[PDB]
């Protein structure tokens, strides 16, 4: 019949996957985990890449009209509100919405004013797609939901942020998250799983320094009878002393060169001589792990959940920039779009909706394009119209 | 005669007793250059 | 990921628009798997022939019940028509998942304790134990020294050692030695043991292309 | 409805990013790490050719008109104020522009001025697009915002940078970052990240020459 | 296209308003940046020929001194 | 698990291990318990290092610390190889047997239609 | 009988104390050639 | 008894005292076939 029988059980969904989770990757503690992580030089080269090309398709953006007049006026309205936030751009919006790679989630507040003098004077704009950063966000409850935990009423954004050096309603504001289902209001960040890996990527890098430094082989050992040395502690003024001090200076300066030599007496006590120079060596085996390949394992495993794998060497990168299109494209769509014609009492069917397409994140081939409008265009199946004149 | 031969890590009294010693320091805090939040520096888990 | 999938249907009337009079899709509603029963998920017949319904918990109405089957929309995988709970995918990756932790805690801890090149001296007793019982005796304050400097020993400019050269036996009294493994080192190569078993993971899931028409493609097809 | 109901949070949004850096990258240190790096070569060489395709691609730039006839004269009248700068070019402009890939930030001040004798007299030039250095910027607060943490207001220049051996307003100044949100007004030098590997690869150069 | 992007929409825009040059949106001109990337002579000129067999190439001055 | 090469052995006279055991308030009992701990710890860092008494008593000596190794030979029969000849001969059965790197694989399903 | 057997590094009072001690070199000071404002001057952490 | 041991290059005390003698000659000296000024003559950092 017509009538729900269950709930999507969202504030049960969260509290188990809470648990589940290692104490440093819970939500209080996550946004300091992040700028925590970054700091690696293969964490924020992963990042950095995956934003170059989400700007690249949100820069030339277009807005495809339906069949009807009514659509294409429409469509043209679209397109001056887009392009004309006041101190915002859709790249900068893009960049802010992308945040979700990083913490699992994205909140944007919609701000609409009116035209005072232009060409739609009377109607109504954008003034800011409003970021919220998740910094700035309650770190107790960010989400708050029914008395049941079937659906969200709003956010809720912490007092501190309105200083210097609240709940939100639902109605406006676009949520975006990945690595969940529907039931996850908190998405999974892609740096959970990297998490375990990052953090034994570090410690065997540190490792490697101190190793380095502390293999001391072939120093300098010297061998001299305890009568001088306790006769220079005692005798300052005495000849032993002299010597001592020499040896203390001459042996740190003892490098290799023109003039590098030795010449020790060779006096002999017992079976061991009283003088004696050696160079030290391992006596036995070196290390054995070969800690170089340990970390390089490990950065493989860390790129791989951002997809840019290859730089350790269609694509894999280019369809996963392609999921994080898509996201934004389906809340700029559908929560924005037919919400902004609602204020301007623009009423349109279902096929006759426009809607933003995204960019090309990979560049035409001049070669393949070229040759491939010959062979249609050799037979005739090319229609003449200025859409396909304007492609060159 | 009862204590001559030690063999460490087989015991979980023995671990834990060494693991949960705030004094004690191993090998996960190699901290290297400059210290990173990213390496403990406390030896008993959260 | 649990070899089963649970979508409620439900429908409302249209107040205005195109088709006005007529039904829509209010929700595809999602019953996450974590909320529904975990004694019988999914109850049958009085016999085990066919099923009347699924089970969601009442612990999942609750901020901090059975759904007919005609409401329901089931999908499953890894199964024939007769397993109700479809086998995960996760499943017979399992031991191999078990396998490739433990190896991983091995090597990490395995470099870290390597401890080739160690510094080792040797010191008289005398002068040890001197220094624990007269704190203000001149061997307690090199003892102290000594307990600094060998600490801070590294390789550099002026790096060296002299160390007093006497003899009571056939061994000396004082020496300085870097300790290394008298014998044969691991054999067993960790690293390859790894690789193996992330093979073994990924091949269930068709992505194992990833170590180096397609498996992963048709993959794909299979859950579309 | 029409009102906004919350802020950016400029000024906490900075606040937390300055506590989650190794204390040699902080904003007055920064300045000062930037220029002690660079004389490593491979640090340098990174710099400069990226300075090479920049300057390239704002030499031979174009405008490109509408299609009115209003347009086209429009276009005219900007490629003669941008070719036309008193001791300055876009090139110049460019690599000046192009430094916050070295510390996330990039200030240009916008002065304009009058025709005297030309084909425009009467109309308005831009004189010059004034560099401001990032070094001779207000070690404290660089940057002012309201008295809350929702927008700027201007940028502060310090006192010592007017002698040989104030705050500009918000309206005048071009802002130019990389590396983080719009709600990080001070953005993430590519440098940073990078900043661990170079002390690193330091060290292990120094003990290869006292070790052969 | 950071550098563009101040350059079109903060100089541009204000630098019109001093000399009352107001324009509605579609008619704003904007500055177009340099290629990187040296044309190839080879890929260029079979590529004109491609497209100029057929007749696809409009008889425009713009085309001809692409030369 | 068990390839514990490079462990580390301690030996010290058995006059304090035993004096330790049998007298818990002694000097003894606090050196024995801090070397329990003490090596339980010991890895390798910035500032890793051992100090041991050069006494000797006889041919031997009384205090020592050396690393353990395979006194021999280690291991010869390489049971990768064993595993991966008895997957492939599991796939040939199934016909799927190309992992391991009109087919063998697309033969075998016409015949199951 | 109570100080035989020294372990560097596995305990924090000790670790501190050379690392504190404002006359300590340790090999992060390695200059090379001549000195360079990347390479710390002191023991000691900031 | 008290200098037994000497291990060099782990003080800053020593380290100076040696660096700054005019006296002293070390390996960053190596003149090779002729001199030439791309390398120190003294041994103390300018």
């Amino acid at each position: 019949r017509m009538s729900e029988q269950g709930t999507f059980a969202l504030a049960k969904v969260q509290v188990d996957s809470e648990r589940m989770k290692a104490e440093e990757i819970r939500w209080p503690h996550l946004i300091g985990t992040a700028e925590s992580m970054k700091q690696d030089a293969t964490v924020a080269t992963g990042l950095d890449m995956l934003y170059t090309f989400v700007e690249k398709a949100f820069k030339d953006f277009k807005v495809i009209p339906g069949e009807s007049e009514e659509s294409k006026k429409a469509a043209k309205f679209i397109e001056y509100c887009l392009k004309n936030m006041e101190g915002q751009t859709l790249r900068q919006f893009a960049r802010d919405a992308a945040t979700f790679n990083e913490y699992g989630l994205s909140v944007v507040e919609k701000v609409y004013t009116q035209i005072a003098v232009g060409e739609y004077v009377g109607k109504y704009k954008v003034k800011n797609l409003a970021f919220r950063p998740q910094a700035s966000l309650s770190r107790t409850n960010p989400i708050v939901y029914n008395s049941d935990g079937s659906a969200i009423v709003g956010i809720k954004q912490s007092l501190s942020a309105f200083q210097n050096y609240v709940i939100i309603p639902i109605s406006r504001v676009m949520l975006m998250n990945t690595g969940g289902s529907s039931s996850q209001a908190l998405g999974v960040s892609p740096l959970v799983g990297c998490y375990r890996a990052w953090r034994e990527k570090i410690l065997i890098e540190n490792l490697e320094v101190v190793g380095a430094t502390k293999d001391m082989g072939g120093v300098i050992e010297l061998k001299i009878p305890s009568q001088i040395l306790n006769k220079a502690a005692m005798d300052p003024s005495s000849p032993e002393a002299d010597m001592v001090r020499g040896l203390m200076s001459d042996a740190a300066n003892a490098h290799s060169g023109e003039q590098s030599f030795f010449m020790l007496p060779s006096d002999t006590k017992d079976n061991a001589p009283q003088y004696s120079m050696t160079l030290k060596g391992i006596d036995g085996m070196g290390k054995q792990y070969s800690t170089a390949q340990l970390i390089s394992d490990r950065k493989k495993s860390i790129l791989d959940r951002l997809g840019a794998g290859f730089i350790n060497v269609q694509t894999i990168h280019t369809q996963f920039v392609q999921r994080v299109n898509e996201i934004i494209l389906e809340a700029l769509n559908e929560n924005l779009l037919p919400q902004l014609l609602a204020l301007n009492d623009i009423r349109l069917p279902e096929t006759e909706m426009p809607y933003v397409k995204a960019g090309e994140i990979v560049d035409v081939d001049m070669e393949g394009f070229s040759k491939a409008i010959q062979r249609i265009g050799a037979v005739g199946y090319l229609p003449k119209t200025p859409k396909v004149i304007n492609r060159v | 005669n009862s204590s001559l031969v030690i063999i460490g890590g087989v015991r979980k009294d023995e671990f834990f007793r060494v693991k949960n010693n705030p004094n004690s320091y191993n090998g996960f805090m190699e901290q290297g250059v400059y210290p990173t939040p990213a390496i403990p520096k406390q030896s008993a888990w959260p």
